[PDB]
């Protein structure tokens, strides 16, 4: 609906101008999963003894 | 270091006219107090030394022992450089130095009080600051200040020009 | 202090109170002291950080205005020795005039905001505060009067106060109930001001210096009062209070000022024109369209009753009350004839500084807000072409310095599509401007490379004229080229290309 009123007059290009395959996206899922504790975490320090 | 020097002045170096013999601490004030003015490290948190701050404030307002304007000139600038650095950390430690200013609105020694009570709100404007009962008693301090400045021996154009309080942060 | 004690002391007091409360449960131990009502005194309505001080300062000038009355007699014929009895309030007024300046310069948002629509962080003001603000405006009328040199050289300071005070009004809730007479009192002060200017033109016709108060105190503050009521788009309470009859009297008198011509009225016209533009948008009655008065629903005739209009001394022909205010169609033909003739600067005509700024701020208030809108949209585009025609017609004047005022006034007029306007006015004038620009630089470029000091100062004056013209035409089009840039890019236009080359 645009890139004619603005955009192309300046030096710019569409994000996926040359892409035969449509861009696949990654989103945030609200499923609570189990993942290993990250090192240097601000809290919850774990030390193996 | 500041914790140790905090108790060095014992009640404004005992400002009451008791001895007046060893005033060398006032002479040494030009070297120890000047060091604190070169840094502003007490900004973040963990400042339980408000007693030392009150002692420094009362030292400026009480110099009966070997009074000297030139020697005390550093102390006047010492308070100004400290209030502009850190604030909004407490309320009791601020009302007490201003309690004399709130009660005595015509004292000639209130100059170190009125500038600190005005510069600090100017640099804050209640932004990232939480009000308390201290904010409730500030209109009373301004109400008596205006009447005293007008009715009680209307001040000269020089000193009254510095009495131009902000009185901001309405509600 | 009693308000910020330590945690240990507070805990002891709470423990003592709880322990005492347990012991008084038996034998019916209870002490009660106090006599007050919680209906009103319990809430913060007793003192909202300023309530306890408003009448403290309102009565402060009440006695101050009483003392300066003696000072007025002191400066009238002497024999009072300046009355030094109460100079404490005089010195206080000198030190509190900044307080009544910086207070509302940043807290005005709280005053204007209605409780139903919050503007900012805190804007929920009580109705009493809004009513009390009007009293300050009412007290402001007595603050300064025809005697302006009585208090000394504080006039620029005090006039700044009413400027902020006029911008801290409501005019909606205060007119619903309470003492609405104070607002009419301010209008009655304008009626007194209306009598002042009506006397001023009488001195002007005679061809004095006793009425310089109006142009320095009220005229600067009357303008912003009408701008504030127009910026807020409040609408009524300017004619529903039956005070616009004084506004009508000013319109006729100020127009009789325009039809006159003398060297004395030189600096009054730019100030009078600005107020007229402010009053034009403020008036909710079409002063230039008597025919639309049938579907008025807001005119003075249909306020209460035709009898209520004849008691004050005005016939039923309210639309014909103005003696010199023709229908806007005649005015459009009047300016159009002037545009066709191509008149010179303020030498021959004087219409530019009096009345064309008036309907310039009046037409937008009704062209796309009244009938035939979601009255004359085409005439609005026609006026924009006409007003731009009188600027190019005056190119070449060494000293006119009224282009800059005109361009700012016609800023909202540019909101007209008018596709043919680009080829009608903008292109021919910018073409003439380009030729003028090229001629002067050609007179400077080759001449410098062809005594030297004689011609060095010659080009300075010519370039100043071009810059004044350039800064008078560009603001008119800078708000037009971006409006239609989207349309010009989607559909290429040959004429739009020519404008780019001329400006380029």
């Amino acid at each position: 609906r645009f890139f004619a009123i603005c955009g192309l007059q300046e030096g710019f290009e569409p994000f996926a101008i040359n892409m035969q395959r449509p861009v696949t996206t990654w989103f945030s899922k609200s499923l609570p999963q189990f993942e290993p504790v990250p090192p240097e975490h601000p809290h919850y320090e774990v030390a193996r003894m | 270091h500041v914790l140790d020097v905090g108790f060095l002045p014992d009640m404004r170096a005992a400002a009451s006219l008791d001895t007046a013999t060893f005033s060398t601490t006032e002479m040494a004030l030009a070297l120890n107090r000047y060091l604190c003015l070169a840094v502003l490290p007490l900004i973040t948190k963990c400042a339980p030394l408000f007693a030392g701050t009150e002692h420094r404030a009362i030292m400026v307002d009480s110099m009966l022992h070997t009074v000297y304007r030139l020697s005390r000139g550093r102390s006047l600038t010492k308070a100004q450089r400290d209030v502009i650095e850190d604030c909004l950390m407490a309320l009791c430690r601020y009302i007490r130095p201003s309690m004399l200013q709130h009660l005595l609105r015509r004292l000639v020694f209130d100059v170190p009080i009125l500038n600190e009570f005005a510069k600090m709100p100017l640099k804050l404007l209640t932004n990232h600051y939480e009000r308390c009962w201290k904010y409730y008693c500030l209109p009373t301090g301004w109400a008596n200040f205006g009447v005293t400045s007008e009715e009680e021996l209307h001040l000269t154009r020089k000193l009254f020009w510095g009495i131009f309080d902000s009185l901001a942060h309405k509600k | 202090p009693y308000d910020t004690l330590t945690a240990k002391e507070k805990a002891r007091d709470r423990e003592k109170a709880q322990e005492l409360l347990k012991f008084l449960q038996m034998n019916g131990y209870a002490v009660t002291r106090g006599l007050k009502d919680m209906e009103l005194d319990t809430s913060s309505i007793e003192k909202r950080f300023a309530f306890g001080f408003l009448q403290q300062l309102l009565r402060w000038m009440d006695i101050s205005q009483e003392f300066i009355a003696h000072l007025e007699a002191v400066v009238s014929s002497g024999r009072v020795e300046k009355s030094p009895h109460e100079q404490e309030i005089k010195f206080f007024a000198k030190i509190l005039l900044p307080l009544i300046n910086q207070y509302f310069t940043n807290h005005c948002l709280y005053f204007l905001s209605t409780p139903a629509k919050v503007l900012g962080s805190g804007g929920h003001a009580s109705n009493k505060e809004k009513e009390m603000i009007t009293s300050l405006f009412c007290k402001l009328a007595a603050l300064v009067r025809h005697r302006v040199s009585l208090f000394g050289t504080d006039a620029p300071a005090v006039v700044n106060c009413l400027h902020i005070l006029a911008r801290s009004l409501d005019a909606r809730t205060v007119m619903k109930s309470g003492p609405e007479i104070v607002k009419a009192g301010l209008r009655s002060f304008f009626e007194s001001a209306s009598e002042d200017i009506e006397k001023m033109v009488e001195n002007l016709r005679l061809g004095g210096q006793n009425l310089t108060y109006t142009t320095v105190a009220l005229l600067p503050v009357l303008t912003t009062l009408f701008q504030h009521i127009a910026q807020h788009q409040f609408g009524d309470d300017v004619i529903l209070d039956d005070v616009q009859v004084s506004c009508y009297r000013t319109l006729c008198s100020i127009y009789s000022l325009g039809t006159t011509k003398n060297t004395y009225v030189e600096k009054l016209r730019p100030a009078l024109g600005e107020c007229l533009a402010r009053l034009a948008a403020a008036m909710p009655v079409a002063f230039l369209e008597p025919q639309l008065n049938e579907y008025n629903a807001c005119s003075v005739y249909t306020t209460k009753s035709p009898r209520e209009r004849a008691i004050l001394g005005l016939p039923n022909s309210v639309e014909e009350m103005c003696p010199d205010i023709p229908v806007l169609d005649r005015l459009m033909a009047d300016i159009g004839g002037l545009a066709e003739s191509g008149a010179r600067y303020t030498e021959m005509p004087h219409v530019i500084e009096i009345t064309l700024p008036m309907l310039c701020s009046y037409l937008p208030r009704w062209w796309e807000r009244g009938p035939e809108a979601p009255v004359t949209s085409d005439h609005l585009n026609s006026l924009l072409g006409n007003i731009l025609r009188i600027i190019v017609n005056n190119l070449g004047i060494d000293e006119a310095t009224w282009m800059k005022r005109l361009a700012v006034f016609a800023q909202p007029i540019v909101s007209r599509a008018r596709p043919e306007l680009l080829h009608s006015h903008f292109i021919p004038t910018i073409g003439r401007l380009r030729k003028r620009a090229g001629k002067v630089v050609a007179e400077e470029e080759q001449l410098r490379l062809e005594e030297a000091e004689e011609g060095e100062l010659l080009v300075r004056d010519e370039f100043s004229v071009l810059c004044r013209d350039l800064y008078a035409l560009y603001p008119l089009l800078i708000r037009y080229v971006d409006n239609n840039r989207a349309h010009w890019l989607t559909e290429p236009n040959a004429n739009a290309e020519e404008l780019f080359r001329m400006v380029g």
